[PDB]
RNA sequence: GAAGCAGAAUUCGGUAAGCGUUGGAUUGUACCCACUAAUAGGGAACGAGCUGGGUUUAGACCGUCGUGAGACAGGUUA
RNA sequence: GGUAAACGGCGGGAGUAACUAUGACUCUCUUAAGGUUAACGAGAUUCCCACUGUCCCUAUCUACUAUCUAGCGAAACCACAGCCAAGGGAACGGGCUUGGCAAAAUCAGCGGGGAAAGA
RNA sequence: AGGGAAGUCGGCAAAAUAGAUCCGUAACUUCGGGAAAAGGAUUGGCUCUAAGGGUUGGGCACGUGCGUGCGGUUAACAACCAACUUAGAACUGGUACGGACAGGGGGAAUCUGACUGUCUAAUUAAAACAUAGCAUUGCG
RNA sequence: GGAGACGACGGCGGGGGCCCCGGGCAGAGUUCUCUUUUCUUCUUAACGGUCUAUCACCCUGGAAACAGUUUGUCUGGAGAU
RNA sequence: GAAGCCAGAGGAAACUCUGGUGGAGGCUCGCAGCGGUUCUGACGUGCAAAUCGAUCGUCAAAUCUGAGCAUGGGGGCGAAA
């Protein structure tokens, strides 16, 4: 869900998936030489906290 | 301080010339195409804080105006003022011109 | 040489070792990918060159066993 | 009798049965723990950017050697010696057999073999 | 040179970073740190400007150079002396300005021992030992 | 009773020596050009006399409108300035 | 850049914030010293029966160290190999 990650990351208002890691590279200092945002280290800690369970998430059991 | 500086004239990094910055200066075009050359969201400050006489992009405001107060934007100043050298001064240099008819 | 082998691409077989038979990924532990004409198989070791595992002197830890010193179904580090 | 921050070990009760110890057999409860891992490290592992002769694929330069000369000058090792092929039942051959063959005396390298590891 | 780990069990080795001033610095955290995090802008020479100090010195009235009784805080002024820092500006060379020397590569994680410390002199420096903290035992 | 007789660390102040700068005498060096130039000697022991030197102590006096004061906040009606 | 201390802004007070001062820590970078991590290192009948180079750990202390003395082998001593 949405507000679980803003709520995270305390980060908000991207419009798309690479939006969201180039803000979230932007305000955690994960930079390349020249400020190059750090996509694919963002997305690695993304999906380190998503297996790890810092993200909150479950999927839903089926109605009977 | 120069970053590297035993691979500095490799081809591979080598900078934009004097010569092609006084064409961004006079005209916006090329400018332009330059910068569509670049990828905007890999830029510092996204690209919105840009020197066209050093060719250099910037993280802010700040850091431009404090770029603009040193040595080597003073030297590109008196670069572009004293003129690059172009393919019409090296045939001047010599004597050489072209006839069109 | 033969095959519904029209052509193109082949398939099966014969003489032939003259000439070639590559570059990579993966160790939670031999198969995938691409280029290429093709990526054929072996011997001279497996009846004191160098370097990674089987592999294991002395230090140490965990698991199993033992009253114990210690040993091992074992796993890791130097 | 007591004692488990002693070593150890991981259930209890009732029915049946009635010397002693056992077991077997049913029945029934079956539970301590749900909504600070920082800092430091010549500790062990994976990855990213930068960076580069690590590599494609090697090339060149310098000093000291190695080389030659004057002087000085050992040691290890040593049954005897050192070209191979095939056979030599004891899957060994440098000497034996049968062949190939085979020409003085030397210098720099080399690591196949012999020799060489306080082996 | 071009490529930039395709090499290799493994980025081994080498390269890159490095001084100082300024901007800025995330997660996590025992709130103390992490942190020089990360990521950036500069740095030569010359000619100047500005700021930051010390020592000495106040006027009358009498008695006789002294003492007293006063008066007065623009000394906010004069004279003399003195050394190193800091900031700002113009000009100028450039391929380079911490010009030699000196001098962190950094980041995301995982396991592990709390840390500082100690040991197998002559093959192992470590999750080993020790450590504070905790608990128990014996003794009036 | 005192001296003998006593830890480690931090900043500050005094003194000796060394370092640095200026003038003067003498000597030496450079001098195509420049440099009233650069370099060298210019010292004063133990032991004594005399005049001074932080802390501390003494006398007068009695402090709030509190004061004195160190880089560092200590002191003072148990008597400060 | 820890306590302590000063000034200013608020707050009825307690306290809160800001700018200083201060110089603590078995803190940290790092020279000497001490130690001994790594290199397909040098060396391997060596300079050496354990040496040499670069690199590395630590560097105000559980730091390094001399001399005098004590413990003597079925013993000592051991932050324990
Ligand atoms: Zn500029």
């Amino acid at each position: 869900k949405q507000h679980h990650m803003e709520r995270t990351y305390e980060l908000r208002g991207w419009k798309d998936h690479i939006e969201f890691l180039e803000m979230l590279a932007r305000k955690s200092g994960r930079l390349l030489k020249g400020g190059e945002p750090d996509v694919d280290g963002v997305a690695k800690q993304v999906l380190n906290d998503f297996m790890r369970g810092k993200i909150p998430w479950f999927t839903p059991a089926p109605e009977p | 301080g120069v970053f590297a500086k035993r691979t500095m004239t490799k081809t591979r990094r080598r900078l934009r010339d004097l010569d092609q910055i006084e064409r961004d200066l006079r005209s916006p075009r090329h400018l332009q195409q330059y910068k569509e050359t670049k990828a905007a969201e890999d830029l510092p400050g996204l690209g919105l804080y840009y020197c066209i006489e050093c060719a250099k992009w910037f993280e802010s405001e700040t850091s431009l105006v404090g770029h603009r107060k040193g040595k080597p934007h003073k030297r590109r100043l008196k670069q572009l003022k004293e003129g690059a050298y172009t393919h019409e001064e090296a045939m001047a240099a010599i004597g050489y011109r072209i006839d069109n008819g």
